[PDB]
């Protein structure tokens, strides 16, 4: 059968309980007591937290519990701690000798302070220009929460072509980082008075400008 | 020392096939299903199928039918997963994980029935029409009391690239960014150092770029 349905995200504050839901159909979640739950931290393999709906593997915090009502299983986490921040997946035997995962839920634990991004913008190097190519590099770091939009401008004119932008990635200090690159002919670069990288984070924008000189 | 150890990262062209292996250590191989689960970049977990080590029987999600071949070799406690006619959306991390064949038995045991309690470390599989290519390395020259300089590692395939500064001597203020994947199929990354602007006229900064798949190793001096 098809994927199980989970909320895209849930959040709570340190010390609270939160509950994550997992809706299937009558022929899987509703027919078997075989739901398992997984916690996945960035770059790690999933970790089994609950199996058979409500049992915990040995060594797994009793703050984690499982339950079910009709076709919807639930993971409840009590006394939220910062390390509980992760993606959570439910999984069920689906019948037909098949298992199926839910789409996963990102659990964010609030209270982590907001931080505007630092933006550094580099013009194309004289080395690259002397090989008849041109790249602008906009580096974006130290922002939280981890979503930014990057727009580019030539003088004051929006620029969509030749823009490549990464998704944000957690850095070791738990803030986020991203980068954006604008490819240009050297002609295009030498002909406008300036280029700008504008980064928007939470409705506020930081802008850096460079100029052929 | 209970563990699953998977084979190393793979890079394949569309239409090829890939064979991932998974060696079990520290437990009775023949007592557990071996499940295979994959995860595309940024995406959720997706169950692929299971193999029984006792019989070699297997089942798999209907969308992998005729494309996935799971086998095992019980004498070396090793499971194998082969995905053929690869396509770019098969790019993902592939995991194996065990679950028990039985919900109980005469041996006492955990019997975490339908719970996947031990996982391999994952195998990265990259499917792309791009061809191996080393990067061009360009200096990003420095222009309140601190300055930023860096290196642009431009247009390479495949991952990974490693960057250090001054042969390892310099880590303070270094930020190496994750690569962007361009529409051309090639990657680009940047590494930036924040440095006291006073040191600029006196100390040297050299980024060391190493791209093993192309034999490219470059030490680029970055000056004012």
């Amino acid at each position: 059968q098809s994927a199980l349905t989970q909320p895209a995200s849930v959040s709570g504050s340190p010390g609270q309980s939160i509950t994550i839901s997992c809706t299937g159909t009558s022929s899987d979640v509703g027919s078997y007591n075989l739901v398992s739950w997984y916690q996945q931290h960035p770059g790690k393999a999933p970790k089994l937290m609950i199996y058979e709906g409500s049992k915990r593997p040995s060594g797994v915090s009793n703050r984690f519990s499982g339950s079910k009502s009709g076709n919807t299983a639930s993971l409840t986490i009590s006394g939220l701690q910062a390390e509980d921040e992760a993606d959570y997946y439910c999984c069920s035997y689906a019948g037909s000798s098949t298992l199926v995962f839910g789409g996963g839920t990102k659990l964010t634990v609030l209270g982590q302070p907001k931080a505007a991004p630092s933006v550094t913008l580099f013009p194309p190097s004289s080395e690259e220009l002397q090989a008849n190519k041109a790249t602008l590099v906009c580096l974006i770091s130290d922002f939280y929460p981890g979503a930014v939009t990057v727009a580019w401008k030539a003088d004051s004119s929006p620029v969509k072509a030749g823009v490549e932008t990464t998704t944000p990635s957690k850095q070791s200090n738990n803030k986020y980082a991203a980068s954006s690159y604008l490819s240009l002919t050297p002609e295009q670069w030498k002909s406008h008075r300036s280029y700008s990288c504008q980064v928007t984070h939470e409705g506020s924008t930081v802008e850096k400008t460079v100029a052929p000189t | 020392q209970v563990q699953l150890v998977q084979s190393g990262a793979e890079v394949k062209k569309p239409g090829a096939s890939v064979k991932v292996s998974c060696k079990a250590s520290g437990y009775t191989f023949t007592g557990y299903y071996m499940h295979w689960v994959r995860q595309a970049p940024g995406q959720g977990l997706e169950w692929m199928g299971w193999i029984s080590p006792v019989s070699g029987g297997t089942n798999y999600a209907q969308k992998f039918q005729g494309r996935v071949t799971m086998t095992r070799d019980t004498s070396i406690s090793t499971a194998y997963m082969e995905l053929s006619r690869l396509r770019s959306d098969d790019t993902a991390v592939y995991y194996c994980a065990r679950a028990p064949l039985f919900p109980t038995g005469v041996l006492a045991g955990d019997y975490y029935y339908y719970g996947m309690d031990v996982w391999g470390q994952g195998t990265t599989v990259t499917v792309s029409s791009a061809s191996t290519k080393g990067p061009s390395v360009f200096p990003l020259a420095p222009s309140g009391g601190t300055a930023a300089l860096g290196c642009l590692v431009k247009d390479y395939f495949p991952e990974p690239v490693t960057v250090s500064w001054n042969s390892g001597a310099l880590t303070s203020g270094v930020h190496t960014f994750p690569a962007v994947l361009q529409s051309s199929g090639l990657y680009s990354l940047s590494s930036v150092v924040t440095v006291p602007s006073s040191s600029l006229g006196t100390q040297t900064y050299i980024c060391n770029v190493n791209h093993k798949p192309s034999n490219t190793k470059v030490d680029k001096r970055v000056e004012p």
